[PDB]
C-alpha cells in the first residue's frame, strides 16, 4: 500500500481529504468570531 | 537508519504543525510580527532542509 | 501506542489560531 | 430533396449571420441609460 | 412576552418541558438501539 | 473596507476585492494550494487502500488511472508491476501545496494592498485593455509550454499506454505523430450526433499528440501576439472592459470545457482506457452479446441465420445500410469501436466466419469480464437496477466522474449567466435599481 | 435617408413593438414556428410510427382513432439510434415518417428556441432599464426540459427512450422510469417535490396575506379590486398588519418584517427545488439510481422480514417484467 | 425573552447537569434491559417464527382478536 | 365574572398566543404528533401485514409507519377501553390503535389551528382570507384518509403515516385505479404546478423591479416596513410582461387573488377526485378504444401500454400487499412482457 516505513502514518494518511472543506467552514467561523461585519 | 528516519519524519510532521499554527499569528497580530520575521524565516530554512534530507534518506532505507 | 492523538489536535488547530488572535486582540 | 437540404441549409445561414452582425452592430450602448 | 404579573411557571415553561424530556428519553434509547447486534 | 463602507454584506465579501489587487492575489495564490492539496492527498488516500493485482476500476481509483495512462507503473495489458510513481505524484504534490499556501497567507495578510503603487508590472487594472492583453498572452505561453510536455512524455520518455497495441495494451512510445492540418482540423467538422462524433471520436494516440503540437503552437504565437497588439475598435466596441466581464467569459467558457469533458469520459476509451476504467456504456452491451454468441455457438446451434419471436435476427440483424450488427436491443449500438472486437470485424460487419475459428483466449475473457460489470449502480454504491438484490456492488467510474462534472457545468452555465447579466447590468448603471425621479417607461408611448 | 442597416438594426431593437423581437428574436421566432407546426400536424395526421425496431408501429394521431388523451408524437426508432435524421438522411418521406421523424425535427427547433427565449428576456430587460435575473430564474424549467429530451437520450443511447409528446405518453415515460431506476427513493428527486409543493404552498399564504390586508377605497356592492387605480404611489396594503397577524400565528421571530427578503426567498425555492430534480434525471441517464434496500432486517433464522421498500421492489419488478418484449433472457442490462 | 439570560444563572447548570444524565441513563436502560420489547410487544430477533408456524400471524376476528394474538404469544411464537 | 378574566388572560398578547382554539388546537395537535414518533420509535406491524417499521426492529427513517389497522377490523376505530382490547395496553399497540389515535387527533388538530387562524384574524382586524385558504388542505385530509377508507371495506387501504407507505400508496394507486388518467387529478396537478409557477416568478418580477433606496449592492437595506411610498415599479413589470409574454397584470388586488386561487382550487377538484374513487368510480377506459383493439389486434397506443403495465404492478403487488385474502398466484399465470 504505501512503503513499509511509513506504515507507522497509516492513519496520518486516512484523514488527508477531508482537510479542504473545513477551510470553508473556518471562513464561518472567522467571520462569526468578528460579530459579522 | 529506519530508527533516525522515523525520528526525522516524526519531527518534520510536528515542525510542519508548529509552522502552520506560528506563522499566521506571526504576521496577522499588530503588537509583534517584526520580530517574528527571523523566527519564521529560520523556522522555514529549518523545513525545507528537514523536508530533502528526510527524501534522500528514503532510497538508503528502502 | 496512539496515533489518534494528531487527529485529536488536528481538528482544533483551526480556531486555536484565530482564538489566540483574540486573546492578543488585534486583526481578526 | 437534394435542393431541400441546400435551400435548409442557405436559410438557416442567413439567419445566424444577421445575428452575429446585430450583436456586433453596436449593442452595448443600446440601453436606455449611458448610451 | 409571557406575563409580567408572574405565575411561578409560566406558558412557556410547560412548552419547552413537554419538548425537552421526551427528547432526551429517546436520543437515549436511539442511541441504545445502535449497539443491539442484529 | 471591512464592514458595510464598500457596499457588500458578508455572504457577498468576496466582491470587496473587485478593486484591492494583493489581497486578491493572496486568495487565489492561496486557493490554488487547495487543488493541488486534494490532487495529492487523494491519490495518497487511494493508494492506502490499493489492491494492486485487483483491477483498478472495481476498487473506486479515480486519480490513479490518469498516471496509468501516461504508462508509469504498468506492465502490459494494464497490470501494475511497481507502485512508486503513484506515492511520488501525489507526495510532491501535497509537499508542494504548503509552498503554495505559504505566499497565500502572506500576500493576504502582510502584503501592500495595491500593486499599482508598488509595481508597475504587477500594478494592473481592469479598465486598462494593454496591461489585460500582455497577462492574457503569458498565460499564453505558459499554456503552451505546458501543451509540449505531454509531447516530450510521448515521444522521448517511455511514451503512452497505447490500448490499441497488439495482443492488449501495452505501452508504445509515438515516432511519428501526424502534422497534416487536414485531418487535424477535420475533427471540427463532424457532426456531434452519434454515428460521427466530434473531437470525442478520436482513435488514436497519433492524433492525439499530433493535434497537442497543433494547438501547443497556434497559443505560444497567440500569446506572442496578444503582447505586441493592442484590441481594435470593433473589438472594443463589442464587450465590456470591467473586472467581472472577463469573470463571466471564463464561466461561459468553463461550462463547455465540463459540457465536452462529460461527454469523453462516459463515451470514449483511447484516452480513458478499458483496462484502467472499466468498459464504457455500450461495450458492456457488445460483450454480452458476443458472450452469448460464443456460449450458444458450441452446442451446434445456427446463430447465422436464425430469425426471432418477432422475426428480424436472433443473435444477428441488418443494420440500415446492411452490415451484420447485433440483435436484440443491441441494435442501437453498432457505432462501438473496441480493440478486442475489431480483430473480428470483416468488410461489412462482423464475419461469423472468423467467429467460428479466430478466438484468442483474452478476447473472450475480456467479453466474459466485462458481461458482468456495467455502468449502473446506487447512490450507496450497490451495483444494479431496482429489482436485483444487494449482493454485488459496482460503480463505474465513468458514471462518478460523468455525474459530477455534468452538475458542476451546469451550475457554471447558471453562473455565465449571473455575471454576464450583473456585469452588463453595472456597465449601463441600473444594478442598484431603478432610479426614482426619472424611468424609462415614463417618457416612452404607450401600448394599446 | 439612413442606409438598410441602420433602419434594420433599429427595428428590430425596438422596445416600441407591441411585441419585442431581439436579436435572439430573429432566431427564435422560425424554430418556434416550425416546432408548432409539425406538433399541430403531426399529432393531428402523422402515420403510425416503428418505436421498437421490430415492425409494431404505435399510433399516436387523432385521425387514427386517438382522443386528445392517448394521442401524442411517437419518438425516433431504436434502429435510428443517437443518428441525425432529417428528411434527406432518409430514402423517402413515407419512411421518414415510419421511423419517427417529426419527433426530432419538432424538439431540436424547440429545445433551442426555448434557450434563444432565455436570451431575449433579457434583453428587453437591458432595453428597459431594469434589473436582470428573472432569465436566471427561467433556467430551471429549461434545464429541465433539456434533461428529459436530449440528456436522458444521449444517456441511455436512443431516442425512443425519449418522452413522447403527449399526455398518455408521458405517463407511459413515468411509469418505464420508475420500474427502471426507482426514481422515489432518490434524495433529489424528494427535495424536487418538496419545493413544488412548499412553492405552491407560500403561493397560496401570500395571497391571503397579501389580499387581507387591503385598505378600504370601496363599498359593498363594487368589487375590491378598484382601490388600486393603474401605477399607485401608495403602496396598497399595510405590511405590519399582516406581519403582526402572521407574528401571533407562530411566533414573532417566524414572520418576515423586509418585502425584499419575502420576495428574494418566494423566488428562490421552488427553483432550487427543480434544479435538484432536473440534476437527479440528468444523473439517472449515467444510471446512477436511487436507494435501494433489499432486507434491511433479518433475524436470527437468517430469514427475512419485509420492509415498505420491498413492496415496492415488488412492484418495480411487475413493470419491468412488463417493459422488457426483447426476451424472456436478460441478465444485466440498461444497456 | 433572549437565550442569552437563559444560557447563564447557575441555578440552570445545578438543576441541569443533574437531570439530564438520570433521562439518558433511563433511556438507554429502557431498551438494553429488553423492556420495550414487553411493553409494546414487539418480537425480538429470534422470535418472528417457530418450528411449528413458518407463516406469518395474522389476525382475522376483531373480537377474538385479542385471544388470537395471545395464543400466538403463548406457544412461544 | 370568572368568564371575562378567563377570556382576557387567554386572549391576552404572549410570545405566541393561545386564546379559544388554544384548548382544542394543543392536545389533539401534541399527541399526534407525539403518538407517531413513539409509533416510529417502538411499534411493530408485524402481526398486522407482516411488516417491520420501527427503529427497534432495525428499520431506517426511509422506511417506517405507522401502520394502519387489520382488515378484520373493519372500520371499527379500535377505543383502549373497548370490546377489542378490554382495557389492555399492549395488544392495542399490536392491533394498530395508533393509527386511529393519531388520524382522529390530528383530525381535531387542524380544526384547531383552522379556528386559531380566524381568532387571530378578528382579534387583529384583518380580514380572513388565510383561513378560507387553509380549508384546501382540510379537505385533501378527509378526502385521503377518512372518506376513502370508509367508501372501502377498512382502514387497512388507507395511507400509512411514513413516507415508503406513501410511495406505496402511490404505486397502488396508479396500479388499480389508473389514477392519472382521471381529469380531477389532472386538473389538481395543473393547479399545483401553476401555484409553483406563480410563486418563481411573482418573486422574480419584484426583485427585479426593485427601485434605487440603498448605498450598497444589497437592497434588503434600504427598506423600512413602512407603506408610505411604493416598493417596487408596478408599471416597469406590467410594460414587460406584455413585451415578452403578451399579457400582464395591473391590479396587485387581482394579483394576489389570483396567488390564493390557483393551487386552492386545485387541491378542492382533486378531493372531489379522491372522493369518486371512494365508491370505486374510476376513469379507467375508454370503451371504444376496447371495441378497436377488440377487432384490430396489430392496434398500439399508449394508453394499451398503460393497461398492460396496470396488469404487472396489479398481479405482483398483489400477494404481499393483501395478505390476508391470502393470495397464491402459480408463476405460470403472472404476467410477462415476453409472453406476448
Ligand atoms: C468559479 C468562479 C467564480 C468566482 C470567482 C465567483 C466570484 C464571485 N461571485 Mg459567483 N458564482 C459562480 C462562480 C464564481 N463566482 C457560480 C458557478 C454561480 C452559480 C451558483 C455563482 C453565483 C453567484 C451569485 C448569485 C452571486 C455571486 C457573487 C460573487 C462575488 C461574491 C461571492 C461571495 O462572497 O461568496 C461567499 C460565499 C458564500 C457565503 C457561500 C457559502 C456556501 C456554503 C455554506 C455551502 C457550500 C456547499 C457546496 C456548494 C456543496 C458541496 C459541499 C461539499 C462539502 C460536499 C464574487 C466576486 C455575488 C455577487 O456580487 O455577484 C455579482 C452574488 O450575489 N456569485
Ligand atoms: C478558499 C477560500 C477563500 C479565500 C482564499 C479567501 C480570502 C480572503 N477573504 Mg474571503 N470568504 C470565503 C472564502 C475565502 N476567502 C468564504 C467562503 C466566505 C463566506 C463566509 C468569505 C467571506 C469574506 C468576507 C466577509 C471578507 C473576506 C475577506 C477576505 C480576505 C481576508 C484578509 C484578512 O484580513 O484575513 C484576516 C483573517 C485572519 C487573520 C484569519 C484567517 C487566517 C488565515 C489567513 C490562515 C488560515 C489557514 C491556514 C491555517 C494557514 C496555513 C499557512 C501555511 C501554509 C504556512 C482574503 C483575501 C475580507 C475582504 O474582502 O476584505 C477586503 C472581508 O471583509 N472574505
Ligand atoms: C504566481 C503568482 C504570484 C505572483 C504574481 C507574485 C507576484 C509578486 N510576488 Mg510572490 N509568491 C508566490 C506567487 C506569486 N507572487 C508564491 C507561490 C510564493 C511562495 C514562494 C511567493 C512569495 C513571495 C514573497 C514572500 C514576496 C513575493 C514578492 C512578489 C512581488 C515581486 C515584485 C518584483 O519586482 O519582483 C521582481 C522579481 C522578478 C521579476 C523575478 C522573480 C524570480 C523568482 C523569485 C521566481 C521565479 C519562478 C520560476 C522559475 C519562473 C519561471 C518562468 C519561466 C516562464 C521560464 C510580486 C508583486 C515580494 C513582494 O514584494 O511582493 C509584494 C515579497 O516580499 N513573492
Ligand atoms: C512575468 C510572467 C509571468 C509568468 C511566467 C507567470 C506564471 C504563472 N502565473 Mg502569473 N501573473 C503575472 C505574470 C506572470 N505569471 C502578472 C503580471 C500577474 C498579475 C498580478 C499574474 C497573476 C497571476 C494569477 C493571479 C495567477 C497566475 C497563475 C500563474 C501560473 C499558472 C499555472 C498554470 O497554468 O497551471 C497549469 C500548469 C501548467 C501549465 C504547467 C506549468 C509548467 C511551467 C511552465 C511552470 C512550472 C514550474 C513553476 C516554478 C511553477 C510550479 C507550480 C507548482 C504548484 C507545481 C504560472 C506559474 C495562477 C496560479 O496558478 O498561481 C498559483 C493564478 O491564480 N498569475
Ligand atoms: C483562448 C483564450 C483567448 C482569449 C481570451 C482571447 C481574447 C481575444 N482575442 Mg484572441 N487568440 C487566441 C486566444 C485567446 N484570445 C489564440 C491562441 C490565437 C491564435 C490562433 C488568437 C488570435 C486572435 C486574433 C487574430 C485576434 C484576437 C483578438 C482577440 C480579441 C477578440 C475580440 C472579439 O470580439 O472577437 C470576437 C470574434 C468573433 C466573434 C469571431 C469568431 C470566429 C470563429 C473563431 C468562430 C465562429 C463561431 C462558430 C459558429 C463556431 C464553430 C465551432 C465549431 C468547431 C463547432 C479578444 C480580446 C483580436 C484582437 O483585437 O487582438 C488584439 C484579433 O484580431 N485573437
Ligand atoms: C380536548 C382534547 C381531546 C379530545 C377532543 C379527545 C378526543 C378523543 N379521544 Mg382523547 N385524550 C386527551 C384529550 C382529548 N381527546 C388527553 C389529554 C388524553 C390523555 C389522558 C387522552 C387520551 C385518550 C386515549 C388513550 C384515547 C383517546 C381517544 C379519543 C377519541 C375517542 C372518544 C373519546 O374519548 O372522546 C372524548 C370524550 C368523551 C368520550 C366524552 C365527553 C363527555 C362530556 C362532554 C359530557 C358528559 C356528560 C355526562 C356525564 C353524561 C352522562 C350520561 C348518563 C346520564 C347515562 C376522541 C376523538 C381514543 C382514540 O383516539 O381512539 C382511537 C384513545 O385511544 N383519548
Ligand atoms: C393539436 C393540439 C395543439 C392539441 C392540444 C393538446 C393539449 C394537451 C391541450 C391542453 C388541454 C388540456 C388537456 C388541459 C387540461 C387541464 C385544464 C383543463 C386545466 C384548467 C382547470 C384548473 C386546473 C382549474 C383550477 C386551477 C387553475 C386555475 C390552474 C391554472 C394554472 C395555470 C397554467 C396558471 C397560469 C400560470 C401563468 C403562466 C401565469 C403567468 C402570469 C403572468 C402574465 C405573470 C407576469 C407578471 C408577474 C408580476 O409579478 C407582475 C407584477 C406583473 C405585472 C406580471 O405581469
Ligand atoms: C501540519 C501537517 C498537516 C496539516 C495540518 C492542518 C492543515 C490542519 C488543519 C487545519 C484546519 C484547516 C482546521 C480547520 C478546522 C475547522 C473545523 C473543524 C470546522 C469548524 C466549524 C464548525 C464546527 C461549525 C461552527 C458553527 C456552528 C456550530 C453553528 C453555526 C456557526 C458556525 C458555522 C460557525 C498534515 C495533515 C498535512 C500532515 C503533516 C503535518
Ligand atoms: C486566506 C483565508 C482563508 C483561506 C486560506 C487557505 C485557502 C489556505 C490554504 C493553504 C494551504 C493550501 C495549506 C497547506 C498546508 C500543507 C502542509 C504544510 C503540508 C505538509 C505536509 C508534509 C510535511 C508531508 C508529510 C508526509 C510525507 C512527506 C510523506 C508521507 C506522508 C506525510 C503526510 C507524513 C480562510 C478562508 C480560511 C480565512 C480567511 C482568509
Ligand atoms: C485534432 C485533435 C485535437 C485538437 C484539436 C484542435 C485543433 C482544437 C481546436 C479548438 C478550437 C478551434 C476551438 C474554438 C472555439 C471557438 C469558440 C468557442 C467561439 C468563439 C466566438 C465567440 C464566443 C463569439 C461571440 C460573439 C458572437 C458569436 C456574436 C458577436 C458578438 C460576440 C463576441 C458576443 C486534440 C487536442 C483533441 C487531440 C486529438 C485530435
Ligand atoms: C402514544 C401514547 C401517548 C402519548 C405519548 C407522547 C405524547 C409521547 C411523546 C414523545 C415525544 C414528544 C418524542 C420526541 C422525540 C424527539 C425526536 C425523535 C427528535 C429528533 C431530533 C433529531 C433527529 C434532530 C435532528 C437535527 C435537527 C432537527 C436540526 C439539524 C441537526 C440535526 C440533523 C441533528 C399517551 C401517553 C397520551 C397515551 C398512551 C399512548
Ligand atoms: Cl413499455
Ligand atoms: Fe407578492
Ligand atoms: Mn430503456
Amino acid at each position: 500500500k504505501l512503503p513499509e516505513a511509513y506504515a507507522i502514518f497509516d492513519p496520518l494518511v486516512d484523514v488527508l481529504p477531508v482537510i479542504p472543506v473545513l477551510f470553508l467552514a473556518l471562513a464561518f467561523v472567522w467571520q462569526a468570531a468578528v460579530g459579522f461585519r | 537508519m529506519t530508527i533516525l528516519f522515523q525520528l526525522a519524519l516524526a519531527a518534520l510532521v510536528i515542525l510542519s504543525f508548529v509552522m502552520v499554527i506560528g506563522v499566521p499569528v506571526a504576521y496577522a497580530s499588530p503588537q509583534d510580527w517584526d520580530r517574528s520575521k527571523q523566527l519564521i524565516f529560520l523556522g522555514s530554512g529549518l523545513w525545507i532542509a528537514l523536508v530533502l534530507v528526510v527524501g534522500v534518506l528514503n532510497f538508503f532505507v528502502v | 501506542i496512539a496515533q489518534l492523538t494528531m487527529i485529536a489536535m488536528i481538528g482544533i488547530a483551526g480556531p486555536m489560531i484565530i482564538f489566540l488572535l483574540a486573546v492578543r486582540r488585534g486583526n481578526l | 430533396m437534394e435542393t431541400l437540404k441546400i435551400t435548409v441549409y442557405i436559410v438557416v445561414t442567413f439567419f445566424v449571420l444577421l445575428f452575429v452582425f446585430g450583436f456586433l452592430s453596436g449593442d452595448p450602448a443600446r440601453n436606455p441609460k449611458r448610451k | 412576552q409571557e406575563p409580567v404579573s408572574y405565575p411561578i411557571f409560566t406558558v412557556r415553561w410547560v412548552a419547552v418541558h413537554t419538548l425537552a424530556v421526551p427528547t432526551i428519553f429517546f436520543l437515549g434509547a436511539i442511541a441504545a438501539m445502535q449497539f443491539i447486534q442484529r | 473596507r471591512d464592514q458595510e463602507s464598500s457596499g457588500f454584506a458578508w455572504w457577498a465579501g468576496n466582491a470587496r476585492l473587485i478593486n484591492l489587487s494583493g489581497k486578491l492575489l493572496g486568495a487565489h495564490v492561496a486557493h490554488a494550494g487547495l487543488i493541488v492539496f486534494w490532487a495529492g492527498a487523494m491519490t495518497l488516500f487511494e493508494l492506502a487502500h490499493f489492491i494492486p493485482e485487483k483491477p483498478m476500476y472495481e476498487q473506486g481509483l479515480i486519480l490513479i488511472p490518469h498516471i496509468a495512462t501516461l504508462g508509469w507503473g504498468v506492465g502490459p495489458g494494464g497490470e501494475v508491476v511497481d507502485t512508486f510513481p503513484f506515492f511520488v505524484v501525489g507526495v510532491v504534490h501535497l509537499i508542494s501545496s504548503a509552498v503554495l499556501g505559504f505566499g497565500g497567507v502572506y500576500h493576504a495578510i502582510r502584503g501592500p494592498e495595491t500593486l499599482e503603487e508598488y509595481s508597475s508590472f504587477f500594478g494592473y487594472d481592469w479598465k486598462d485593455k494593454n496591461k489585460m492583453t500582455t497577462i492574457l498572452g503569458f498565460h499564453l505561453i505558459v499554456l503552451g509550454i505546458g501543451a509540449l510536455l505531454l509531447v516530450a512524455k510521448a515521444m522521448f520518455f517511455g511514451g503512452l499506454y497505447d490500448t490499441w497495441a497488439p495482443g492488449g495494451g501495452d505501452v508504445r512510445v509515438i515516432t511519428n505523430p501526424t502534422l497534416d492540418p487536414r485531418v487535424i482540423f477535420g475533427y471540427l467538422l463532424k457532426s456531434p450526433f452519434g454515428g460521427e462524433g466530434w473531437i470525442v471520436s478520436v482513435n488514436n494516440l497519433e492524433d492525439v499528440v499530433g493535434g497537442h503540437i497543433w494547438i501547443g503552437l497556434i497559443c505560444i504565437a497567440g500569446g506572442i501576439w496578444h503582447i505586441l497588439t493592442t484590441p481594435f475598435g470593433w473589438a472594443r466596441r463589442a464587450f465590456i472592459w470591467s473586472g467581472e466581464a472577463y469573470l463571466s467569459y471564463s464561466l461561459g467558457a468553463l461550462s463547455m470545457m465540463g459540457f465536452i469533458a462529460t461527454c469523453f469520459v462516459w463515451f470514449n476509451n483511447t484516452v480513458y482506457p478499458s483496462e484502467f476504467y472499466g468498459p464504457t456504456g455500450p461495450e458492456a452491451s457488445q460483450a454480452q452479446a458476443m458472450t452469448f454468441l460464443i456460449r450458444d455457438q458450441k452446442l451446434g446451434a445456427n446463430v447465422g441465420s436464425a430469425q426471432g419471436p418477432t422475426g428480424l435476427g436472433k443473435y444477428l440483424m441488418r443494420s440500415p445500410t446492411g452490415e451484420i450488427i447485433f440483435g436484440g436491443e443491441t441494435m442501437r449500438f453498432w457505432d462501438f469501436r473496441g480493440p478486442w472486437l475489431e480483430p473480428l470485424r470483416g468488410p461489412n460487419g462482423l464475419d461469423l466466419n472468423k467467429i467460428k475459428n479466430d478466438i484468442q483466449p483474452w478476447q473472450e475473457r475480456r467479453a466474459a469480464e466485462y458481461m458482468t460489470h456495467a455502468p449502473l449502480g446506487s447512490l450507496n454504491s450497490v451495483g444494479g437496477v431496482a429489482t436485483e438484490i444487494n449482493s454485488v456492488n459496482f460503480v463505474s467510474p465513468r458514471s462518478w466522474l460523468a455525474t459530477s462534472h455534468f452538475v458542476l457545468a451546469f451550475f457554471f452555465l447558471v453562473g455565465h449567466l449571473w455575471h454576464a447579466g450583473r456585469a452588463r447590468a453595472a456597465a449601463a448603471g441600473f444594478e442598484k435599481g431603478i432610479d426614482r425621479e426619472s424611468e424609462p417607461v415614463l417618457s416612452m408611448p404607450s401600448l394599446d | 435617408s439612413a442606409n438598410l442597416w441602420e433602419r434594420f438594426c433599429n427595428w428590430v431593437t425596438s422596445t416600441d413593438n407591441r411585441l419585442y423581437v431581439g436579436w435572439f428574436g430573429v432566431i427564435m421566432i422560425p424554430t418556434l414556428l416550425a416546432a408548432t407546426i409539425c406538433f399541430v400536424i403531426a399529432f393531428i395526421a402523422a402515420p403510425p410510427v416503428d418505436i421498437d425496431g421490430i415492425r409494431e408501429p404505435v399510433s399516436g394521431s387523432l385521425l387514427y382513432g386517438n382522443n386528445i388523451i392517448t394521442g401524442a408524437v411517437v419518438p425516433s426508432s431504436n434502429a435510428i439510434g443517437l443518428h441525425f435524421y432529417p428528411i434527406w438522411e432518409a430514402a423517402s418521406l413515407d419512411e421518414w415518417l415510419y421511423n419517427g421523424g417529426p419527433y426530432q425535427l419538432i424538439i431540436f427547433h424547440f429545445l433551442l428556441g426555448a434557450s434563444c427565449y432565455m436570451g431575449r428576456q433579457w434583453e428587453l430587460s437591458y432595453r428597459l432599464g431594469m434589473r436582470p435575473w428573472i432569465c436566471v430564474a427561467y433556467s430551471a424549467p429549461l434545464a429541465s426540459a433539456f434533461a428529459v429530451f436530449l440528456i436522458y437520450p444521449i444517456g441511455q443511447g436512443s431516442f425512443s427512450d425519449g418522452m413522447p409528446l403527449g399526455i398518455s405518453g408521458t405517463f407511459n415515460f413515468m411509469i418505464v422510469f420508475q420500474a427502471e431506476h426507482n426514481i422515489l427513493m432518490h434524495p433529489f428527486h424528494q427535495l424536487g417535490v418538496a419545493g413544488v409543493f412548499g412553492g405552491a404552498l407560500f403561493c397560496a399564504m401570500h395571497g391571503s396575506l397579501v389580499t387581507s390586508s387591503l385598505i378600504r377605497e370601496t363599498t359593498e356592492t363594487e368589487s375590491a379590486n378598484y382601490g388600486y387605480k393603474f401605477g399607485q404611489e401608495e403602496e396598497t396594503y399595510n405590511i405590519v398588519a399582516a406581519h403582526g397577524y402572521f407574528g401571533r400565528l407562530i411566533f414573532q421571530y417566524a414572520s418576515f418584517n423586509n418585502s425584499r427578503s419575502l420576495h428574494f426567498f418566494l423566488a428562490a425555492w421552488p427553483v432550487v427545488g427543480v434544479w435538484f430534480t432536473a440534476l437527479g434525471i440528468s444523473t439517472m441517464a449515467f444510471n446512477l439510481n436511487g436507494f435501494n434496500f433489499n432486507h434491511s432486517v433479518i433475524d436470527a433464522k437468517g430469514n427475512v422480514i419485509n420492509t415498505w421498500a420491498d413492496i415496492i421492489n415488488r412492484a418495480n419488478l411487475g413493470m419491468e417484467v412488463m417493459h422488457e418484449r426483447n426476451a424472456h433472457n436478460f441478465p444485466l442490462d440498461l444497456a | 425573552r433572549p437565550f442569552s439570560d437563559i444560557i447563564t444563572s447557575v441555578r440552570y447548570w445545578v438543576i441541569h447537569s443533574i437531570t439530564i444524565p438520570a433521562l439518558f441513563i433511563a433511556g438507554w436502560l429502557f431498551v438494553s434491559t429488553g423492556l420495550a420489547y414487553d411493553v409494546f410487544g414487539t418480537p425480538r430477533p429470534d422470535s418472528y417464527y417457530a418450528q411449528e408456524q413458518r407463516s406469518i400471524p395474522l389476525v382475522t376476528d376483531r373480537f377474538e382478536a385479542k385471544q388470537q394474538v395471545e395464543t400466538f404469544l403463548e406457544q412461544l411464537k | 365574572g370568572w368568564f371575562d378574566i378567563l377570556d382576557d388572560w387567554l386572549k391576552r398578547d404572549r410570545f405566541v398566543f393561545v386564546g379559544w382554539s388554544g384548548i382544542l388546537l394543543f392536545p389533539c395537535a401534541y399527541l399526534a404528533l407525539g403518538g407517531w414518533l413513539t409509533g416510529t420509535t417502538f411499534v411493530t406491524s408485524w402481526y398486522t401485514h407482516g411488516l417491520a417499521s420501527s427503529y427497534l426492529e432495525g428499520c431506517n427513517f426511509l422506511t417506517v409507519a405507522v401502520s394502519t389497522p387489520a382488515n378484520s377490523m373493519g372500520h371499527s376505530l379500535l377505543l383502549l377501553w373497548g370490546p377489542e382490547a378490554q382495557g389492555d395496553f399492549t395488544r392495542w399497540c399490536q392491533l394498530g390503535g395508533l393509527w386511529t389515535f393519531i388520524a382522529l387527533h390530528g383530525a381535531f388538530g387542524l380544526i384547531g389551528f383552522m379556528l386559531r387562524q380566524f381568532e387571530i384574524a378578528r382579534l387583529v382586524g384583518v380580514r380572513p382570507y388565510n383561513a378560507i385558504a387553509f380549508s384546501a388542505p382540510i379537505a385533501v385530509f378527509v378526502s385521503v384518509f377518512l372518506i376513502y377508507p370508509l367508501g372501502q371495506s377498512s382502514w387497512f387501504f388507507a395511507p400509512s403515516f411514513g413516507v415508503a407507505a406513501i410511495f406505496r400508496f402511490l404505486l397502488f394507486f396508479q396500479g388499480f385505479h389508473n389514477w392519472t388518467l382521471n381529469p380531477f387529478h389532472m386538473m389538481g396537478v395543473a393547479g399545483v404546478l401553476g401555484g409553483a409557477l406563480l410563486c418563481a416568478i411573482h418573486g422574480a418580477t419584484v426583485e427585479n423591479t426593485l427601485f434605487q433606496d440603498g448605498e450598497g449592492a444589497s437592497t434588503f437595506r434600504a427598506f423600512n416596513p413602512t407603506q408610505a411610498e411604493e416598493t417596487y415599479s408596478m408599471v416597469t413589470a406590467n410594460r414587460f410582461w406584455s413585451q415578452i409574454f403578451g399579457i400582464a397584470f395591473s391590479n396587485k388586488r387581482w394579483l394576489h387573488f389570483f396567488m390564493l386561487f390557483v393551487p386552492v382550487t386545485g387541491l378542492w377538484m382533486s378531493a372531489i377526485g379522491v372522493v369518486g374513487l371512494a365508491l370505486n368510480l374510476r376513469s379507467y377506459d375508454f370503451i371504444s378504444q376496447e371495441i378497436r383493439a377488440a377487432e384490430d389486434p396489430e392496434f398500439e397506443t399508449f394508453y394499451t401500454k398503460n393497461l398492460l403495465l396496470n396488469e404487472g404492478i396489479r398481479a405482483w403487488m398483489a400477494p404481499q400487499d393483501q395478505p390476508h385474502e391470502n393470495f397464491v398466484f402459480p408463476e405460470e399465470v403472472l404476467p410477462r412482457g415476453n409472453a406476448l
